[PDB]
RNA sequence: AAUAGAUCCGUAACUUCGGGAAAAGGAUUGGCUCUGAGGACAUUAAUGUUAACUCAGAACUGAAACGGACAAGGGGA
RNA sequence: AAAAACCGUAAAUCCUAUCUUUUAAAGGAAGGAGAAGUCGUAACAAGGUUUCCGUAGGUGAACCUGCGGAAGGAUCAU
RNA sequence: CUUUUGAUGUUAGGGUAUUGGCCUAACAUGGCUAUGACGGGUAACGGGGAAUUAGAGUUCGAUUCCGGAGAGGGAGCCUGAGAAAUAGCUACCACAUCUAAGGAAGGCAGCAGGCGCGUAAAUUACCCAAUUCUAAAGAAGAGAGGUAGUGACAAGAAAUAACAAUGCAAGGUUUGUAUUGGAAUGGUGGGAAUUUAAAACCUUCCCAGAGUAACAAUUGGAGGGCAAGUCUGGUGCCAGCAGCCGCGGUAAUUCCAGCUCCAAUAGCGUAUAUUAAAAUUGUUGCAGUUAAAACGCUCGUAGUUGAAUUUCAAAGAAUCAUUCUUUUUAAAAUCCGAUUUUGUUACUUUGAGUAAAUUAGAGUGUUCAAAGCAAACAGUUAAAGCAUUGUGUUUGAAUACUAUAGCAUGGAAUAACAAAAUUGAACAAGCUAAAAUUUUUUGUUCUUAUUUUGGCUUAGUUACGAUUAAUAGGAGUAGCUUGGGGACAUUCGUAUUCAGAUGUCAGAGGUGAAAUUCUUAGAUUUUCUGGAGACGAACAACUGCGAAAGCAUUUGUCUAAAAUACUUCCAUUAAUCAAGAACGAAAGUUAAGGGAGUGAAGACGAUCAGAUACCGUCGUAAUCUUAACCAUAAACUAUGCCGACUAGGUGUUGGAUGAAGUGCUUCCUUCAGUACCUUAUGAGAAAUCAAAGUCUUUGGGUUCUGGGGCGAGUAUUCGCGCAAGCGAGAAAGUUAAAAGAAUUGACGGAAGGGCACCACCAGGCGUGGAGCUUGCGGCUUAAUUU
């Protein structure tokens, strides 16, 4: 045998078995469990606007040694508190204590990225001014 | 094997010759008469064929007369209402139930009784799927003791 | 429980051929396996086989030419329309220059090529190459 | 002081599965005029004689009132 | 024509009950992560009492002990 | 679950445009459901379709078309052919406008537009010219619709040069390459033709109009994956980079910069989601001994799957040597030696209906292409065709798909179902009951009967009528068959222990030492007697039996099983199985009894730094029996069950067969168990495996289970339980490994060997004991340089 029914009239068992077993892998469970809307702060959105609460340095993992400059954001959709990493070298001091900031995922969906522990989001622009256009080169205007 | 293990291929294989053996000058009429008399004296068809082969020297009654022994037994109208195998299974179940009643600590006998009654139910389902056993026949375990008629 | 006699016959033939024993005994003969064998024979994959008839659904002894490299059954017997014959043969057969996929069709047992040539694909039986 | 009879409905936590329980909490109730159901007894499948109060339903009716007096649990955490 | 009554369609409000979702909380008890913290040495070697299972009791902790199992053993073996 | 309150049906009615529990009355108790009813969720309008696709598949579809629904939420209603209409009305709820305060008026999910919400989306523009609708129907309207505006949503085409000479490099006078220096051309500005409802855009024409053609291309990278620098400065575990592995502590190929290079290119990154990758959801097509994963075991219903057997065959024309086409050959009804149908379904073949858009696809130079459905041809202005002089001609807008279900249809194979015997037929003859025909009593009218045929009963005649008996299954029968299978009763043995007695006298137990403990009242020891509970050694095995757990004293009874033998019977009765059921070690629970030995707890004595442990003395529960629970074990061969096939040898258990050492025993063959060894051009990652093989040459049947690790067998709910707990069983968060097998090394309070006075043994001389010199540490060191 093979461990599975092979009858010409055994489609019901195969379909039921596949339907039940599909709940085993992480991907399908993650993408078909309604809990994700309740869990993730973005409610399935790719980006989110929020209000900066305060800046905070976060330790890197043990093999590394760095003080990553992140910020704590109160989202406008739900008022949820999240921590977002501020990319760039000197961009931390270029954001204010109560400025509005647009934030996106960190590139691994709900997973931490790199040596940064527990940070799943990165800011992309502050005071509707892009951090890339504000740090990589001042080709855009400075902070308003 | 239905229960347990072991293939146990022991059986009896009929000879290639399908006709009556040439030496046999016996006549089918007296063969059937003897089979009727022996069944009347009272024996199940299996042992009827057994004593027919052993004492009358007429192997494979189907060769001597062109049909089977239970078939002629029915055609005479004297065949029993419960088939051989079902009757023997019922008898064995009745005996082991009677033993269990006295010795209820015999878990092994309980297990074997369960197996025997499973066989009884399967066999009776088949026999009543055929028309040769009444549709309401059930074999409840209470009156089986006297069910042997 | 033997279920499919044809599956057992083809498995036994395949094993005997891999052993290269030049002669193989197939116990539970049937008309279906006989037709399958003589189709194999007509396509030249086996020699002259001979069925021995007891009164017990007799046996078959087939002469092997060491020339078939895989014969097998397909279970369950899927019903194949004429359209997807080409869909199934490129999945089963090693190549479309040789090899045969055996069908049972309203006009008898035949391979995919002549099933095409006379239309009316049917249920799938097996293959050999 | 608050209902409290009866009928119909509905009844939680907990539980030793027996209860809790009349839990809690709703509706109805008179009079009158009717309708339906529930038995017994003799004659040649059918016709007559005759009894009990008990339920159910419908109209109408009244200063919306009817367990009209009497009698008659307050519940819950 | 107003107006009224009665069946019917029936919005809406309130009471009660149940269900669903979200959420506060003294206290309790977990898990994960961090740091060079304290205490011991449980496992890996026969890990220094072979290890492990189920069950039961005990102890600061790893853990210990009883009963019955397994070798994934440290024995394929007079 | 539904069913008082219509649930299912009947009867009657009412109501409707019509049928209908649609509603009413009476009556009945029905209707749906593990093939998932009834509920719950959906960030669910359905479909035509979209993305991705080798084939399967997976995901999406608010959104051009079709169908549905709604107009803030409900309900009600008028007109009307058509509305439960909402730019119609009425009321309530929520909003909200004007008011002289009395009262009025509202519904952008129509087009614009505004606020709000947000990551997230355009002009309060023009016109009815095209498409089409309404009307009293050329002529009026239409935010339908069309046009333009905003528009890097997507999609297509396509600039940022090209060329000649020297100089340079390469080559036998050929390529690439810094100077010159003239051509070409758009972008752009202007005018126009044209287009258009008007305008704009496109196209076309004419003026201007490129050398640093300043008319300048960017985005992201340069350690690997992955194309491209160990170039130069800055920083120096900081800043930072980095999807992952990682880089960063003075040479940073990785950060920050410059140069250079790479990739894509008017586009290039980022985030989220989705598809392929993913054979990591596996029907095709996964894995389950050890990596995650075979239920403890068996029975068992639903489901899935199921031995063989009924008409085989023969003969003829045509391409290449074959291949391909045609005819008949049993039986019953149809046609005067001939005329013609002979289960059902699945399945398969053909058709019919297949809306378009989309898709595939035929044709067609939109300058190409995306497109679109058009178009093409002669014609400085006329031949020809046809019409009895004028009238252009030729066309294309195909075809396929449109479930799986439904309609029709050819069908031989494969599958099912039907019919088929303690009987069931058919035919012939006679008998009986109706029909057809004919004759016909008889005054707008009454008989009747005759002959043939469809049906009943009764003698006889048919080839009268039943497939094997599966190395499937079940039943049976036989053996001075087998077995530690089970239950009950019964018997024995020794040890231990208790009590009594017995003799003797200093110890006895125990440990690596010891101690706790017993002991002049006589311990330990010797011998005897009686009792008690337990257990059943040695025999005893890579042996037996059992579904597993498990089962070893004798005998008896009861009970079952298996194998073997069978020319015994039945004839598919079978395999595996969610639910469900029986059994289920030990421990544990309940209640009686038992209670020697051992002994979780506990108490001591030791060891140790500590020792609540290992060791020792004692010891409660338990262990045992009975009656109930519990339902779990590394319940393990970590390997589900049934079936087929594939190889030698050594055994061994139980039968059967044949022959021969001596009525007795061995050998041969064989069945069924049960192990082991070798072998694999078998498998596997390997260890290893005769199954874990016959698997990318993938399909015998079937059940269960698994999908990175931790969280976690946790939380919560339900069922079960006296309880302990058992069964079912998440999520958040966190994390780049965890895991399997094997190799080398290293290590081991692992085993076995070997060597050495930096080891020992025969030994001797010494140091450390004293005083002193000297080095180091340390002690306050402008410094006691290090």
């Amino acid at each position: 045998g093979s461990g599975k029914p092979s009858g010409l009239r055994a489609a019901r068992k195969l379909r039921i078995r596949r339907r039940t077993q599909r709940w085993a892998d992480k991907s399908y469970k993650k993408s078909h469990l309604g809990t994700r809307w309740k869990s993730n702060p973005f409610r399935g959105s790719s980006h989110a606007k929020g209000i900066v609460v305060e800046k905070v340095a976060i330790e890197a993992k043990q093999p590394n040694s760095a003080y990553r400059k992140c910020v704590r954001v109160q989202l406008i959709k739900n008022g949820k508190k999240i921590t977002a990493f501020v990319p760039g070298d000197g961009c931390l001091n270029f954001i204010d204590e109560n400025d509005e900031v647009l934030v996106s995922g960190f590139g691994r969906s709900g997973h931490s990225v790199g040596d940064l522990p527990g940070v799943k989001f990165k800011v992309v622009k502050v005071a509707r001014v892009s951090l890339l256009a504000l740090f990589k080169e001042k080709k855009e205007k400075p902070r308003s | 094997r239905m229960y347990g293990k072991g293939k146990g291929i022991s059986s009896s294989t009929l000879p290639y010759k399908r006709k009556q053996p040439s030496w046999l000058k016996q006549k089918p009429s007296e063969i059937e008469d003897a089979i009727i008399k022996l069944a009347k004296k009272g024996q199940t068809p299996s042992q009827i064929g057994a004593t027919l082969r052993d004492n009358y020297g007429i192997p494979q009654v189907k060769s001597v007369t062109g049909n089977k022994i239970l078939r002629i037994l029915r055609a005479q109208g004297i065949a029993t209402t419960i088939p051989e195998d079902l009757y023997f299974l019922i008898k064995k179940a009745v005996s082991m139930r009677k033993h269990l009643e006295k010795n209820k600590k015999d878990k092994d006998c309980k297990f074997r009784l369960i197996l025997t009654e499973s066989k009884i139910h399967r066999i009776s389902r088949y026999y009543k799927r055929k028309k040769l056993l009444p549709s309401n026949w059930k074999y409840q375990s209470s009156t089986a003791s006297a069910l042997i008629a | 429980v033997r279920m499919s006699v044809l599956a057992d016959c083809l498995k036994t033939i395949n094993n005997a051929e891999k052993r290269g024993r030049r002669q193989v005994l197939i116990r539970p003969s049937s008309k279906v396996v006989i037709k399958f064998l003589q189709y194999m024979q007509k396509k030249g994959y086996i020699g002259s086989f001979e069925i021995v008839d007891d009164h017990r659904s007799g046996k078959i002894v087939v002469n092997l030419l060491g020339r078939i490299n895989k014969c097998a059954v397909i279970s369950p017997r899927y019903d194949v329309k004429l359209d997807e014959i080409e869909k199934i043969i490129t999945s089963i057969l090693p190549s479309r220059l040789f090899g045969h996929l055996i069908l049972t069709t309203p006009y008898g047992i035949m391979d995919h090529e002549e099933a095409r040539r006379k239309h009316t694909g049917g249920k799938v039986l097996g293959f050999f190459f």
